[PDB]
Formats: structure tokens, sequence, C-alpha cells
């Protein structure tokens, strides 16, 4: 009962922003983000150049899969397709090559929000539908330079907020805020851009390769501000589909958007072509769930219909159940976070684990939900976005003001090292 | 590497019965293990699933809460146990292992199947099969099989040593519960009264063996 | 739940010609999830694709897999007389996991007329107290023609099918055939 199932994957992960570094090094091309960071807000957790320090952590732990991201501009400087830094591709086949040798199965997200710089300058961006082949090429030069020893593939890592924070907040790069058009137009493209991905993924690299591509949908919980109000309660559907509705049922549905969706944001969200509808669906081989703080703060990221936010993981997955027709689900992120004066006893940190993790057994068990993964999010401390490094996400502490950047590994850390020795609590 | 069903016989509408899968050449406890069953005449249907430990199992809507599905894994089997059975789960079932094995992220797919089991619902008794025959450029004759249960009817015709011509057609079910078919030749006109026609008719469940001699009328 | 619907219910095509073969989901399904499999009469079925569009083991060339979302296609490049069978579709992508209708696989041939021979009963069953009466129809295509019947498999031999109906009277009892082939409907 409270041991996970057997071959259950446990893994761990971490986004090329928040802990490589070396923004500049070795010719790689700045992102949106980078421009982000100076114009609106060092070295991180130094990734790039600790990448050895970073595989002793893994192995630590014990997990039997590994989820990073792989950093566009550091490939393609000036995002367009045609000749690959050399040095940074050397970087990530040496991961990879890495993490074969320790029988380390990868999961690789082609994007975690850094575009690169040169493409919005000259495009808008995913405002732009061009980058939509684009993004297909960066995809498409990926599968063939990794494809082979690589048999997980995210191509955008929570687009929702790429979109909404992106574009609708302006909390995120590249900080656009004032037009909702905008905020949609975005979506529609990473929607988009993800199905070309998926389509050419199927037809070209999916005979040889025979890999799992999905992509990584973020989202929050809602509970009714009384029980059995029905009127709360359809108000926290609506707060649902707002976030997770808004890419799950183009990809994981019917391949257009959500109902009420179409007819709230009538001459702001673009439409979907009857070819497009078919093309959409069914571009997703597993469903990879978001669960964490990015989803839940500030509390201008979502709209909760005057309702309450819930951390409620296994009532989540039970939505994503009844709506997507019971799927196979990967939890590609899930965590929570310290302050930055917590160093290495994060005993909250354990809680959530503890917290979260009974609520997937939960799930597993009582509620028959096919979730044959999790990944504990952030290997080790890094940037945190908008928070920098205010706020702590790792496993392993980091000291950025030291220039030696060991990874010391947290109570959370040997807690989870436990949970996978166990396979369980 | 092979997969093998058993236990299937006869059960009483509203009765429980079990079923075993025996597996070989492989190792058990690294595969998930199908239950499909086929109905006379009908498609494939699934009816549940269990996976490499034992813990996680998965039923289809119209057998959920009745059949419970298990595995022993020091013992390599698995097992179907049936309860509040009807009619319409008068079925062949078959134990199909999935290919999906542990650690190896295979896309899933039914690959091995067993020969299957047949498992008939209801509450008649075992009663052997009446032979009557049919009689006659070419001519036909046969011979007719009626009111036999349950379900596997052998027929044969001048002990095997004739076959170009002949019928055999799949049993049917009638209002009474019973089965009943009939096995047809056709043969050259001119041949009758040159050769001696008889058909063999073998009910094992009924411990009865017909050897009906056809003459036309 | 997700529901698979095959179409056509019968293909009819002769050897060497191309077959297609449609699977339609009520719900979009991942290509990863999907199976094709085979099965001829008295055998257990044959996985012959698994994840949409790759062959199992020992599977030749002249079968492919296609498809995404809500629309899969099982195509037979060149048919062979073994390629002719029932074929199913199957889906994992959602629990429960569900089968397809099936689609026959059958072969064409030139349009062949019945031979009908009618049959009165026996006499040990008439003192029994029950009568049946047999209408019998010899190798005939297509198929398409109280009583019950009953039909034999495709004729390896000729390609051809054979229906036997049997209507079964009461203890005292005191045939018309319609098929193509036929001009006139044949009465015995
Ligand atoms: C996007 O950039 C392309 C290339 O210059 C241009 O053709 C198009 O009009 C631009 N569209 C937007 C939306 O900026
Ligand atoms: C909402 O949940 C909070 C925190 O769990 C709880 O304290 C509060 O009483 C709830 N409010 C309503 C209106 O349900």
């Amino acid at each position: 009962y409270d041991t996970f199932p057997k071959n259950f994957f446990w893994g761990i992960g971490t986004g090329a922003l928040q802990v490589e570094g070396s923004w500049k090094k070795d010719g790689k091309g700045p992102s949106i983000w980078d421009h982000f960071i100076h114009t609106h807000l060092n070295g991180s957790s130094d990734s790039y150049i600790f990448l050895e320090k970073d595989l002793s952590a893994l192995d630590f732990i014990g997990v039997s899969f590994y989820q990073f991201s792989i950093s566009w501009p550091r490939l393609f400087p000036d995002g367009i397709v045609t000749v690959a830094n050399a040095k940074g591709l050397q970087y990530y086949s040496t991961l990879l090559d890495a993490l074969v040798l320790r029988n380390i199965e990868p999961i690789v997200t082609l994007y975690h929000w850094d575009l690169p710089l040169a493409l919005q300058e000259k495009y808008g961006g995913w405002k732009n539908d061009t980058i939509i082949d684009i993004f297909n090429d960066y995809a498409t030069y990926c599968f063939q330079m990794f494809g082979d020893r690589v048999k997980y593939w995210i191509t955008i890592h929570n687009p929702y907020l790429v979109a909404w924070h992106g574009y609708g907040t302006g909390m995120h790069a590249p900080g656009e805020k004032g037009n909702l058009a905008a905020v949609y137009t975005v979506g529609h493209n990473l929607i988009k851009a993800h199905s070309k991905v998926w389509h050419n993924y199927n037809t070209h690299f999916r005979p040889h390769q025979k890999g799992w591509l999905s992509i990584t949908l973020g989202s929050h919980w809602i509970e009714p501000n009384r029980s059995e109000n029905t009127m709360d309660i359809f108000k926290c559907q609506q707060s649902m589909v707002s976030v997770l509705g808004w890419f799950a049922n183009p990809i994981h549905g019917d391949g257009d958007y959500p109902e009420g969706m179409r007819k709230k944001l009538f001459s702001v969200l673009p439409i979907f072509s009857e070819a497009e509808k078919h093309e959409m669906r069914g571009t997703a081989d597993f469903f990879a769930f978001s669960f964490g703080p990015n989803n839940f703060k500030p509390l201008n990221t979502m709209a909760k219909m005057g309702q309450n936010v819930s951390l409620n993981l296994r009532e989540a997955l039970n939505w994503i159940k009844l709506e997507y027709n019971n799927p196979r689900i990967l939890i590609a992120e899930n965590g929570w976070f310290t302050d930055s004066r917590v160093k290495t006893e994060d005993t909250t940190a354990i809680y959530m684990m503890k917290n979260f993790l009974s609520q997937v057994l939960q799930a597993i068990r009582l509620d028959e939900i096919r979730v044959f993964g999790y990944t504990a999010w952030s290997l080790l401390d890094g940037f945190e976005w908008q928070d920098a490094y205010t706020i702590r996400r790792g496993l392993f502490y980091v000291d950025f003001n030291s220039k030696q950047k060991e990874r010391k590994p947290k109570s959370s850390a040997h807690y989870y090292k436990q949970i996978i020795r166990e396979n369980g609590f | 590497v092979q997969l093998v069903e058993s236990g299937g016989g006869v059960v009483q509408p509203g009765r429980s019965l079990r079923l075993s899968c025996a597996a070989s050449g492989f190792t058990f406890s690294n595969y998930g293990i199908h239950w499909v069953r086929q109905a006379p005449g009908k498609g494939l249907e699934w009816v549940a699933v269990i996976w490499y430990d034992g813990s996680i199992k998965y039923y289809a809507d119209s057998v959920k809460g009745r059949f419970t599905i298990s595995r022993d894994n020091s013992k390599n089997t698995l097992y179907l146990q049936m309860n509040s059975l009807r009619a319409e789960d008068t079925a062949v079932y078959y134990c199909a292992r999935d290919r999906a094995a542990a650690g190896l992220h295979y896309y899933y797919g039914m690959d091995v199947w067993g020969q299957g089991t047949t498992v008939t619902v209801s509450s008649a008794s075992t009663k052997g099969p009446s032979v009557f025959p049919l009689a006659p450029g070419t001519a036909a004759l046969g011979c007719l099989v009626k009111d036999y249960f349950p379900e596997p009817v052998t027929v044969s015709w001048n002990s095997g040593a004739l076959t170009s011509g002949v019928h055999t057609f799949p049993a049917v079910l009638q209002s009474s519960g019973l089965y009943s078919l009939s096995s047809v030749v056709t043969v050259p006109s001119s041949s009758l009264g040159t050769q001696t026609y008889i058909c063999n008719v073998n009910h094992k469940p009924s411990n009865t063996k017909v050897d009906k001699k056809v003459e036309p009328k | 739940e997700i529901v698979l619907t095959q179409s056509p219910g019968t293909l009819s095509l002769s050897p060497g010609e191309r077959a297609t073969l449609s699977c339609r989901a009520s719900q979009s399904v991942s290509s990863t999830y999907l199976a094709w499999y085979q099965q001829k009469p008295g055998q257990a079925p044959r996985l012959l694709i698994y994840g949409a569009s790759s062959r199992a083991t020992g599977i030749p060339d002249r079968f492919s897999g296609s498809g995404s979302g809500t629309d899969f296609t099982l195509t037979i490049s060149r048919l062979e007389p073994e390629d002719f069978a029932v074929y199913y579709c199957q889906q994992s992508g959602s629990s429960p996991l569900t089968f397809g209708g099936g689609t026959e696989v059958e072969i064409k041939r030139t349009v062949a007329a019945p031979s009908v021979f009618i049959f009165p009963p026996s006499d040990e069953q008439l003192k029994s107290g029950t009568a049946s009466v047999v209408c019998l129809l010899n190798n005939f295509y297509p198929r398409e023609a109280n009583s019950q019947e009953s039909v034999t498999e495709q004729d390896s031999k000729d390609s051809t099918y054979s229906l036997s109906s049997t209507l079964t009277l009461s203890k005292a009892d005191y045939c018309e055939v319609t098929h193509q082939g036929l001009s006139s409907p044949v009465t015995k």
C-alpha cells in the first residue's frame, strides 16, 4: 500500500537558464531572458563548467531518470538553424553520453523559456508564425544529433506561463503587456509548433528511435468556497480550463480550444481550421504534468474566479483523468521552494515532497490513475526567474558566492535518496 | 515462449468459475499479462490486465467488480476469477503477454498469445447428439447433428478418407439452449451405390461416437 | 472511454491488390498506443503492428501502419492468399483499453451462382417428435443471399461460401433462394 509500484520511474530535473551559467561562453547567443535580466532585473550553478559535479549528485540520489533542457541560443546563437556552435553541441552530447554510462534515462526539453534574442528582435518571437518552422528546424536538428540515446522528449515546458507571463503580465521575458491578443496568438503558435514537431518526429524519427514525445503543461488546483455550491464548482472548472484546458484540449482533446474560452475570448482567441484541429490532437505520447510554485505564485499567475487556490495534487490528477480520457501521466515537475537563507536543513521541502508523493500514490492505488513517473524539481539551486536567488528549489545546495560551487545535499536530497531505495515510505 | 489457458468449462448462470494461464520460456515477472475474450461469431473484447508485481490491475467496464485478476510470480501463473456469470460471458478466453517489459520503455502491444480456453455459461446438462441423415450432374448428401451440448463437435466422413466437397458447418444455438449443426458433401451422382458414405460424429464430452450411413430415398 | 470504429466491415479484393483499412477513435489518442492484429478462423490473434506504424517480429513489408489523432490506417500493398483474414485495431492510450469491431478482408472473385438442394426430414427424427427441413446452397459468391442459418468460411480452393438454413417445424408437419448469380429466383 505505502510502497510505489514496481518499475516506477523516479527522476529529477533542471532548466538550462537556471543552472547552466556561461551566458557568453563558447560563442553562445543571448536569450530573451539574458536580455530581460540585464534590462529588468553570478554564473548561477555553473553547470556548464561543473558538469561532472552535477553527475555526481545524480549518482548520489539514485534516480532512474534526469530531465534537463537544451539552450536553443547555445546551439544556434542567431536562432536560425544553419551552423551550430560546436562547443555547445559537445556539451549536450557529453552529458547524454555521461548519462547512458550510468544507465540514467534522459528526458530532454527543447524549450525552457530561453528564446534566442535574435529571433525576438527580428520577428517578434512567438508572435510570428514564421518561428513555428524555425522551431521545427531546431527540433529536427536535435532529434538527429541526440535522438539515438534519447527516448523521452518534451517540446515546450509550461506554455501557459510562456504566453501569460511573457505577454499578459510582463513578469517573464520578453516582458510584453497590455495586448490580450498577443497572449493568445503566442499560445496558438506554441501549440502549432508543438504539433508540427510531434508530426515531424512521428514521421521521420519514431520508426528508428521509438521514443516518447510530449509537452509539459503546468497548472494549479482550485477548490470551491462553499463545498457543495454548484456555482462555485463551475467557477473552479473555468479556472482549470483557463490554465490547463487551454493547451490540453487542442493537444490531448478534440484539437480545439475549450468551448468556454471560445465564447469568452471571441475577438482575441485565434481560430483553428478544421484541418488544423485534426493535426493538433493526438500529439503527445504521455501527459506531462507540472505542479509547482510557478503555477501558484504570484497571484496574477492565474484567474481564480474568486475561489480557493489549492495544492491538492491528487485532485488535479483526477481532473486530468476525467477530462482527458485517463491517460498515462508523468509528473514533469513537482516541488516547492524555500527562502534563500535556508541552506541544508530544508524541513519544509521534505514535508512538501512527502505531502505530494503521498497524494501521487493515492492517485495510483485508490483512483486507478496511470502515473508512471515523478520528476522531483531542481537538482540544484539556481536562478529562479524573476525571483532570481531570493528563493531556492534544489535538492542540492549551491553557494553562489563561492567560486567552487560544490553541490551539498540537503535533508530533502537524503530523503529523496531514501525514498528511491525503498520505492516509497 | 508460451502461454496456456486452463480451467475452461461449463457454469450455471450466476455461478462462479476460475481460470488460469501458465507461462514458460521467459521471465514471467518482467511482463504484464492481459485477458482477452471472444464470443462465438464476435470480435475481440478486452477484459483485464495485471502488471509486474501484481499490485496494479485494470478492468473493462462490462466485467468490472465481478472478475478478479491475480498472479503468482513464483508459480509463473496468472488467474482470472469470474463470478455472477451471464450468458453473454460465454466466450473463449485468451491470456496475452504485453510486449512492454519492465525497464524497457517499449510501446505497448500483445505479442504472445495462448490457444484459449472456452467457457460456456448455461444451466442445461451434458447431452449427446442425435444424428439424422439428409438424403439425396452432381448430387449432395449430408448428416444432421441435433440437440447436443456443449459446443465442441467433431465430424468426419468415411473415417477421414473423404474431404474434398465436405462442408461441415459451424454450430448454431437454438431456442432450447442446445447446439445443432449439419455436415454436407457433394459427390458425383453416378458414384452413388459404388461408394459407401459413412459420417463419423464424435462428441467427447458425452463420450458418444456415432457412425452413420446415409442412403438416398 | 475510447470507442474504436472500423470501416469497412468487409473488404473484397483479389490477390495482388492494395487493401486500405481504417480505424476511427471517438476521442484522440497518441499513435504510440495503437496496434493492429490479424486473426484467422480457428487461430489465436497475431500482433501485426504496434505503435501505429511499427511492424511486429516476423511481419512482412507489405503491411504498413499510419495515422494520428483520431484516424489510423492499415495498408497491405500487395494482397497474398495468407493475408485474407480479419483485422482488429486496438488502443492502449486510454483506460479502459479497447478493440475495434474488426474488418474482414475477403477474396473478390467472378460471381458464381449457388446450387440448391433441399432435404426433407428423416424418419427417426420424425418419430422422435420434431421436424427439420434443410435448404443448402453450395459454393456461391458472394455471401449476400422459424429458420436458423449457418455459413462457412471462404473456401481456400475456390473462394466461395456455402450456407445451410434449417427450419424447425412441429411434431406433425402436415425453399426459395435469391442471389445475384441467379437471373431469376430459384425455388426447390
Ligand atoms: C514577422 O516577420 C516576418 C519576416 O520579416 C514578416 O514577413 C512578418 O510580416 C512579421 N510578422 C510579425 C507578426 O511580426
Ligand atoms: C479556503 O481554504 C483555506 C485554506 O485551506 C481555508 O482556511 C478557508 O477557510 C477556505 N475558505 C473558503 C471560503 O472555503
